[PDB]
């Protein structure tokens, strides 16, 4: 079952979620890689390949 | 008879494409396929 | 748009085809047994 | 009707000769598209194979 | 009683046939150029920071008719999780995220956000001992008061150690305003010691057939053919017919890889990958000539790969790290 | 009394400055890419049948935006005669025929027939001991009841062993319906031990300047600048102004030649010629990137040269064979 | 006028940051256009020079 | 001086000459090369470079 | 004074082109020019 | 089109410039002598 009151709230929740990953996703990837890579790279190297 | 219709404008691409596939399959699977090998 | 009755008819076939798909899927899953029985 | 006979042959030879021209051009480039990159790649592969084979002989 | 079935299945020599999506991988993925051809200049700078977990970053530059001018990409992978994401010039994000439930089942996922169309795609793939199943959902939604979106169910079964049969059922509805649309496509695949043949009778009546033969350890060749039909393009009934078949070969050398291909429409293509000595650079030259129009498309690419990994330090882990790509 | 002048002239160290057309060869012909850049694929198969006389045949194939798809070319040259001819795909013939009157004076000639516009161009060039003169006529005609066509008179004089001054006078009339059109362009050239600078004040007020410096035997670099003005583009009087300057360098390696160049309009270009070992093939990679629009033009070429000449059999004569190119 | 001030700064950073993006992209490709072909050509020249010098040592 | 009668005749002469070289120029070049090249190539090689 | 007119739209290309030429001439004709030489 | 008198005027200047060109051309040809006189 669905209702107008519920539909509007869930609709924006997805919209809020859609924007959250749109921006924060890659930063989450880089966070995971930088934090738990076997050697922790000096943060300078992280976004400067082939320095 | 039908052989005239076989070469109709609409059936041109299909029948041409089938023949090319037919030749390629035989060519690769035949002893001639070894020609591509260079060593 | 489409009429109410026709919508049911369209959905009636759509489930049937999916129902047809699974019936075939089970047939393939059981197929190796009959091949061995030859 | 001398002109009509003359025109037909000129159209015929022009058509086939033009067709022969396009066919010759297509073969020549198609040979260069595959011929040049392949020979460059193949030549190196033979060079490495001879070198490593030569290396084995020296090790022996 | 399900154990009795297994004890009978083990008697046969059956083995996993792969997936429906890969039923023609040898022809359409390894040998033919369709997925690798490009135009204009291109470059991919990559850096690998580890292998267990796998962490990797890469920038892609492109130009010419390949208008998309930049794309940053990051990749993180481990035994349980694989997460990846591109971020092109216009800000559009294309992502991927696969989570492994067990030795054989992984729940992939793929989102595209920004840019043209926002899209989400889920799929739960199971690679059994003698079959492959997969249920996919594209832009699923129940907020319209009923199930909505596109749902695909794949299935591929080994019937005898050489032959594999399967079908891909589909179900989709674009809003409750209309009736659902359904289809079924049948697939087959036969593998011998040296050659593989596969066919795909798709929903629209279109038929796709392929054939792959491994001439030697370094040389492969395969041909694929596509036939299709559309409804009464003559505007007076009947059905219009068309088809195209391509023949291609791939040569593996010690420090290079060369692929050639010719369509049935007189279009000849070529692609050469060369690796420059001990350095990680790899040049890619792709040329494409259409003999009917005598026009040509050209493309050059350079791929670089630095790294801060002592290979033997982590290679032993990588060889056993089953990243769920 | 003409002998008295010569005995006086020999007292100085003057030497031939070259021709007006070559007053900036180092910058605009040897280093900069403007003349060698291209697009799409290209290939030049050539065969040399001799060297004394020089006889040579070559086919040129091209594709892509380089639409001209074929051109057959033959070349015959000797001490007194040099005849050449191109016959492109559409049948248009481009020719050349230079006849040498003596050690220093030759009478070039160049016809273009078929194609868009037929053209004829004569010129009698005299490379004096300390000056260069050249009278040229383009599409000359008297049949209209009077002299008609474009006539150009070049002249370049050495005033001191380093500096050379000269002017190019023009005279033209397109039919006796209108009055003639005349112009003058002044030229200057200075050559030091290691660098060469030249300027050209042209008819329209446009000024062209160049500078070439030889850093080492293998490395050269030069810059050229063009300024120009056009009448009242604003539609309200005044004159519009524009200009462009390019900087480029050429590197000569043992088996390669590399040239780079950047304009003032943000357009960056690069050209690499590589010769494949002992074989006569010579690849050519040319890339061009415009940073304002981020578009890129790409081109690759392969030049082959077979030969049926025992080089030392005829090279002994070719070394002294002064073909009047 | 809180919004008016907010918009100006956001436009400023969007401009300069966008400008920084284009400038960095232009430098990176321009480095690759000249960097890659040159290094390939230059690497060969050094390789030949060392080899010929090495050949002289063997002769001597 | 010029006259209408002379103009038409000389005008066509150029046109005749223009077409003569347009077709018969390269054949003249190949004739010179094949006749007096140091070695006279077998005529097959002449227009088949890189056989 | 004239410095306003120096950067006008019409004089933009000309004045920019002259400066680039001026820098290049000095760069090549000075010890900095040696930077291009690699050996 | 152009008037007869103007055509003569245009041709009068055209010859003058060419006449000017040669005069300058001769000047350069004689120039090295005066340079030696310094
Ligand atoms: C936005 C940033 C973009 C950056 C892009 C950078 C690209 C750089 C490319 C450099 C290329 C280069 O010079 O390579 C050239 C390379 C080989 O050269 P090599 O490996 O040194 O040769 C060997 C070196 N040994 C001796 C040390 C081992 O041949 C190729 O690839 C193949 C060229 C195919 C040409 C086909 C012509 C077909 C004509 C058809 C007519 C119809
Ligand atoms: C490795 C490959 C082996 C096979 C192959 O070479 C290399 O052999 C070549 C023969 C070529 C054809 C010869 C003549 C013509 C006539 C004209 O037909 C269109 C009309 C035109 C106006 O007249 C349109 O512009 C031009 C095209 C066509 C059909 C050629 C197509 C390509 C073909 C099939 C080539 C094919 C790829
Ligand atoms: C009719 C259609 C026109 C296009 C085409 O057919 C179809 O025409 C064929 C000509 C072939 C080349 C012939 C000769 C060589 C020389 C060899 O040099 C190593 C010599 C030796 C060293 O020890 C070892 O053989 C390398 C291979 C190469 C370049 C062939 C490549 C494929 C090509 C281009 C084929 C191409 C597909
Ligand atoms: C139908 C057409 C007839 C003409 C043609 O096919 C198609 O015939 C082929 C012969 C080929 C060459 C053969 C040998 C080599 C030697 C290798 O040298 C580097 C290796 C090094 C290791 O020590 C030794 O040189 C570079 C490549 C090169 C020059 C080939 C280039 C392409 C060529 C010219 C092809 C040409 C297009
Ligand atoms: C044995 C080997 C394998 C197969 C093969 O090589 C030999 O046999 C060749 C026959 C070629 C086709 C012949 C006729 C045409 C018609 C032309 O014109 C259509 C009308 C309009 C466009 O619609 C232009 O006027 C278009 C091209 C096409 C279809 C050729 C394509 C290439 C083909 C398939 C070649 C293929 C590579
Ligand atoms: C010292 C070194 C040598 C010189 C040099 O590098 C450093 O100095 C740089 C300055 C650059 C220019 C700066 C401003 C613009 C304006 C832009 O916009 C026009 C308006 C419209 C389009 O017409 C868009 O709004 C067009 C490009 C242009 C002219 C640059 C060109 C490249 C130049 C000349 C570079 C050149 C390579
Ligand atoms: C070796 C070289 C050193 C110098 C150099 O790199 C390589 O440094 C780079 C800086 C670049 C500029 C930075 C910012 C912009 C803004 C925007 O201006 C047009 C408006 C746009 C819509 O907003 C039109 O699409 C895009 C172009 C422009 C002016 C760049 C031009 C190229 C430049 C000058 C490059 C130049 C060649
Ligand atoms: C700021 C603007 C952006 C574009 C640009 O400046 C202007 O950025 C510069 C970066 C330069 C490269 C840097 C490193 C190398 C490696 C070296 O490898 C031999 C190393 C050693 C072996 O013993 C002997 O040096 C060969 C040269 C190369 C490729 C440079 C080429 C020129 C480039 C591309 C310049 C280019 C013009
Ligand atoms: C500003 C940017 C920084 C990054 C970068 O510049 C621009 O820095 C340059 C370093 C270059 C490499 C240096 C060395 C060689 C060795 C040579 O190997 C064959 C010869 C063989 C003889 O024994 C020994 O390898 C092939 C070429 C290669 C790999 C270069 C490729 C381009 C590279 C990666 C360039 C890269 C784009």
């Amino acid at each position: 079952a669905l209702s107008e009151e519920s539909k509007e709230r869930i609709g924006k929740l997805i919209d809020i979620s859609r924007v959250v990953v749109h921006y924060g996703y890659l930063p989450l990837i880089l966070y995971l890689g930088y934090t738990r890579s076997v050697p922790r790279p000096s943060i300078i190297r992280l976004l400067s390949p082939l320095s | 008879s039908t052989y005239d219709s076989l070469t109709s404008s609409e059936n041109a691409s299909v029948v041409r494409s089938i023949a090319f596939f037919g030749a390629a399959v035989a060519f690769l699977s035949s002893s001639w396929g070894e020609m591509l090998v260079v060593q | 748009a489409l009429s109410r009755e026709e919508l049911q008819a369209a959905e009636a076939e759509a489930t049937f085809t999916i129902q047809r798909a699974v019936f075939t899927a089970v047939a393939l899953y059981l197929s190796p047994f009959v091949i061995d029985a030859v | 009707w001398f002109y009509h006979k003359y025109s037909t042959t000129t159209n015929f030879v022009k058509s086939t000769l033009s067709f022969a021209g396009r066919a010759a051009w297509a073969v020549s480039v198609s040979g260069l598209l595959i011929g040049v990159p392949f020979a460059i790649a193949f030549a190196e592969d033979q060079n490495y194979a001879a070198m490593e084979q030569e290396a084995r002989m020296r090790e022996l | 009683a399900f154990n009795a079935f297994q004890e009978r299945r083990k008697q046969f020599g059956l083995s996993n046939p792969g997936t429906i999506e890969t039923i023609a991988r040898e022809v359409q993925r390894d040998t033919l150029l369709t997925n690798y051809m490009f135009s204009g200049l291109r470059a991919d700078v990559t850096k690998a920071f580890s292998l267990a977990p796998l962490f990797q970053v890469s920038h892609q530059f492109a130009m010419g008719e390949r208008l998309n001018p930049y794309a940053f990409a990051a990749l993180y992978g481990t035994n349980q999780i694989f997460a990846q994401g591109n971020l092109d010039n216009e800000g559009a994000l294309s992502t991927r995220f696969n989570y492994r439930w067990g030795d054989r089942t992984i729940t992939k996922t793929q989102f595209s956000i920004g840019g043209g169309q926002d899209m989400a795609q889920f799929e739960h793939e199971h690679l059994g001992d003698d079959f492959s199943a997969s249920l996919k959902a594209i832009n699923p939604s129940f907020l319209d008061g009923g199930l909505t979106g596109i749902f695909v169910g794949d299935y591929l079964q080994a019937v005898t150690p050489r032959l594999g049969l399967g079908l891909q059922a589909v179900w989709q509805r674009q809003g409750l305003t209309q009736g659902p649309d359904t289809a079924i496509s049948y697939f087959a695949r036969y593998k011998a010691g040296d050659w593989v043949a596969s066919a795909q009778l798709q929903a629209q009546g279109a038929l796709n057939t392929s054939f792959w033969k491994k001439l030697t350890d370094r040389v492969q060749a395969g041909v694929d053919m596509t036939l299709s039909v559309a409804p009464s393009q003559s505007m007076m009934g009947g059905l219009t017919k068309e088809g195209i078949t391509t023949f291609g070969a791939k040569y593996d050398f010690r420090m290079s890889t060369f692929r050639a291909q010719i369509d049935s429409k007189g279009k000849l293509s070529c692609l050469l990958e060369k690796r420059l000595g001990a350095a990680p650079v790899t040049l890619t030259f792709a040329a494409d000539v259409d003999h009917v129009t005598q026009q040509a498309k050209l493309g050059m690419s350079v791929s670089i790969e630095a790294s801060d990994v002592d290979l033997q330090e982590q290679q032993e882990g990588a060889q056993s790290l089953n990243i769920p790509f």
